[PDB]
């Protein structure tokens, strides 16, 4: 292939694409997205990268919205953006690490800006919905056991009677 | 009083007009099966039922008995009379069996037709469920385990051998029990039915994109309308829901005085059994073209996120209501992107959904379990719909039950060699014994082959050799003064016009146009589920199934000419 791109760089490999759909989950009375919610994001990834860094690895890390670098943002609200060191840009934190934090803090993210695990979707994190807990077994055999011990015993019953009368 | 209303309601309102008819409405495009069904009503509903309710009368016997009386070499009709019922008691009451599983699973909180099951990640839904609609994928998996095609079938699944077990026992328990307390019994089983479609009306027209499938059902498309097909589905499902050819409608004249008006009784019951299999229809289209719709939107959404998301458009920028426009715009702006996804994106329409949403012998079913999940208390919903349909298969299946054992009862012989109460006990056991089959993997395909073939021929058949005997064998004239002797009011020239000429000239012409286009197309075909497409797909039906309904039709057909032969050669 003959040319290049302005889109790839070695340290893509390291970056997490987060698409954004205001519109969808709120419907009407949707705030645009501005600077200031680009701000409010980073300081969340910011606190999220923070609380992986002191509840996990017992290393006080201090992070800041500068570490938390943004490219290619979209009117679909649809950006890259990667965690660095917190003074030593050159040095990029690896991509596992950012979305084990990104799973921890997810539901704090969502609650930041009143959206639920599908209009903030980070495209390489896929939540986990939850297990369905089951009854001991289940109530069709509880049910149909029941009905059908009554109906034996009504046969029953009627069948005696109708001997009797015969006899 | 209200009393015979009450009891004429309960004969014409069964499961029959209330389940099969949605289903056959919907197979045959809806108004194109709709406007047949009330063009056989006026010809071949009121005048042959009120022809079976006259004989009846008139002769004072059992079926058997009337058309041994009618004449010597005809008297083996009534045996067919017989055997076509019994057929029906093969495999009638496993919709019973279904209802009771329907109704065991009404208890839960999370139900089982509402929420999709896990993949086995808890990250998403099963491949099957989700191309599939929740209630279909419980119906086609949780409920029959279908497999996908008629060769491959497994062992007999225990549940519902079960269910089927469990509703034989209650049809053998309501036979030994009930006998005369159901004039008490039709003052609240009549009414149910009519307050609960009533409640599932009230909720279907409350539901967004309702009237889709109103304007749907009653839209009468002439591209369908001429196919042979339809009219003699509608045919045999009205003979099936008026219960001609059964012969339970000539021995329940047969216990009326001989001064009880007929032509009345027949008409108020063809009218009621049309109007409540309408407004049945009505409501479960309703439902369905309610399904159509919410299909149709998630389709349109999921191409307008595919779209959005390929090519980063605004979250609200691409509506339904201008795709079409973004399409030929994103196309002209760059066609490249746009053709590297053109396959992915799916055309999708009202029409193809309103023809392809729900469809197979279950329609009810997943229908009215949709529109339960939709309800403010979906359990209470569904116990009481669930009830008053196993309360009408109940009463249907008392009913054929009684026809069956009623010849049998009659046999001098039998009654001494064996109690009473016993037969039915050996005929409940003999008739599990046989719809076990339908309690299989692929039962289901068997439940559709004895319910469009079961009854389509035979009904037709029998009618049409009583209504050609009433006619000229025993001699109209004499018929007429018989009627005139007996109650007064000769029958009036439309009803002998109709007895004469009409009726059995219809029902030999559709007969020959769907043996025509039988003959033409040989392309006999089943619809089967599909799990990777997750819809139904028409395969061809292998020769031994095809054997097999032929088999069944041929039996009850020539139950009667057999009899015929065996009369003549006994005068001989
Ligand atoms: C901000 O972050 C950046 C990172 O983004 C950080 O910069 C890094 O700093 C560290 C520490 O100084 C650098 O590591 C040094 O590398 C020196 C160069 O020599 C080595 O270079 C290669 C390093 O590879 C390492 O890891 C691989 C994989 O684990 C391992 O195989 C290597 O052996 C090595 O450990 C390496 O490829 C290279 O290989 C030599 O040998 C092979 C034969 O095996 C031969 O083929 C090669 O040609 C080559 O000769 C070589 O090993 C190295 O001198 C240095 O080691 C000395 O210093 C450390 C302490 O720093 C002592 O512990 C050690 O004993 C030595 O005295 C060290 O390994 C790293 O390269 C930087 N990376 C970048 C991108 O800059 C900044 O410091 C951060 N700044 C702040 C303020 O936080
Ligand atoms: C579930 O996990 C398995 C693990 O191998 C993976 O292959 C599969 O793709 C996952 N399911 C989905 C829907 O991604
Ligand atoms: C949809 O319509 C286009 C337009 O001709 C056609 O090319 C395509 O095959 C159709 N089907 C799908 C699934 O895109
Ligand atoms: C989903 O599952 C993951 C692990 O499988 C768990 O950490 C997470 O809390 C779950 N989310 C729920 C149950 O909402």
């Amino acid at each position: 292939f003959v040319g290049w791109s302005t889109d790839w760089s070695p340290y893509a490999d390291q970056s997490i694409k987060v698409r954004i759909s205001l519109k969808s989950a709120l419907g009407d009375k949707a705030y645009e997205w501005n600077d200031n919610e680009m701000y409010l994001f980073r300081s969340s990834v910011a606190y999220a990268m923070r609380q992986y860094f002191l509840k996990v690895k017992n290393q006080m890390i201090l992070f800041g919205e500068e570490d938390v670098r943004v490219a290619n943002l979209k009117p679909r609200i649809s950006f890259n953006f990667f965690v660095t060191a917190p003074k030593n840009v050159s040095d990029i934190i690896p991509r596992t690490e950012v979305e084990k934090a990104i799973r921890m803090s997810r539901s704090r993210i969502n609650d930041a800006f009143r959206l639920n695990d599908n209009s903030l979707e980070f495209l390489g994190i896929q939540p986990t919905l939850g297990p369905p807990n089951q009854p001991p077994v289940s109530i069709w055999l509880i049910v149909f056991g029941v009905v059908m011990g009554v109906i034996v015993v009504g046969i029953v019953i009627l069948i005696f009677t109708g001997i009797r009368d015969r006899k | 009083s209200l009393q015979f209303v009450f009891a004429c309601i309960s004969y014409a309102v069964g499961l029959g007009n209330v389940w099969r008819f949605p289903y056959l409405c919907q197979m045959y495009g809806g108004g194109s099966f709709l406007v047949p069904y009330i063009i056989m009503l006026i010809v071949e509903g009121m005048p042959l039922l009120y022809l079976e309710l006259a004989v009846g009368q008139r002769m004072r016997q059992g079926s058997i008995g009337a058309w041994r009386t009618i004449s010597p070499y005809l008297s083996g009709v009534g045996v067919a009379s017989v055997v076509v019922s019994f057929f029906l008691s093969m495999y009638y009451n496993v919709i019973n069996a279904w209802a009771f599983w329907y109704l065991f699973h009404s208890f839960q909180d999370p139900l089982p037709w509402s929420v999709c099951p896990l993949n086995g990640n808890h990250t998403g839904y099963d491949e099957e469920c989700e191309k599939a609609s929740s209630t279909q994928y419980f119906w086609y998996r949780k409920t029959l385990n279908i497999s996908p095609s008629l060769q491959e079938n497994g062992g007999v699944q225990w549940e519902p051998a079960l269910c089927l077990l469990l509703a034989w026992l209650v049809v053998y328990l309501c036979i030994l029990r009930g006998t005369e307390s159901t004039g008490k019994v039709v003052y609240f089983t009549a009414s149910l039915p009519y307050c609960v479609l009533i409640i599932y009306l009230i909720r279907g027209l409350t539901l967004h994109g309702a009237t889709n499938g109103l304007m749907y059902m009653f839209t009468p498309k002439i591209e369908q309308l001429a196919n042979p097909k339809a009219w003699i589905n509608a045919a045999t499902q009205i003979f099936f829901s008026l219960g001609l050819g059964f012969g339970s409608l000539i021995a329940f004249a047969s216990y009326n005085e001989p001064s009880n008006n007929c032509q009345k009784h027949a008409i108020i019951v063809s009218l009621i059994n049309s109007f409540t299999s309408i407004f049945a229809s009505i409501v479960t289209f309703s439902i369905y073209g309610f399904k159509a719709t919410f299909n149709y939107e998630n389709c349109l959404k999921k191409v307008s996120l595919l779209l959005t998301n390929t090519f980063d458009l605004e979250d609200g920028f691409l509506t339904a209501s201008n795709l079409e426009q973004v399409k030929g715009y994103l196309a002209s702006a760059y066609p490249s992107k746009y053709s590297e996804m053109f396959p992915q994106i799916k055309n999708c329409s009202l029409e193809s959904e309103l023809d392809t949403a729900v469809q197979g012998t279950g329609l009810a079913f997943i229908v009215y379990t949709e529109a339960i999940k939709n309800m403010e208390v979906s359990q209470l919903w569904s116990v009481l719909y669930f009830f008053m349909l196993l309360m009408l298969g109940i009463g249907s299946m008392l009913g054929n039950t009684a026809a069956i054992l009623t010849p049998l009862t009659d046999s001098k012989i039998i009654s001494s060699h064996l109690p009473k109460e016993a037969i039915s006990g050996l005929v409940c056991l003999v008739n599990c014994a046989i719809g076990m089959v339908f309690t299989m993997e692929a039962g289901n395909y068997w439940f559709d082959i004895f319910n469009d073939y079961a009854a389509t021929l035979s009904l037709l058949l029998i009618v049409l050799v009583e209504t050609i005997a009433v006619c000229y064998v025993y001699g109209l004239r004499r018929f007429e003064s018989d009627l005139k002797a007996m109650t007064g009011r000769a029958v009036s020239w439309y009803w002998k016009v109709m007895w004469a000429g009409v009726s059995p000239l219809l029902i030999v012409s559709l007969f020959v146009f769907y043996l025509s286009d039988y003959i033409l197309t040989g392309t006999l075909k089943y619809q089967a589920w599909d799990a990777s497409q997750g819809q139904l797909v028409t395969k061809d039906y292998p020769a031994y199934a095809l054997a097999v309904i032929g088999l069944l039709v041929a039996s009850s057909t020539m139950c009667i000419p057999l009899a015929a032969l065996g009369t003549f050669v006994q005068r001989r």
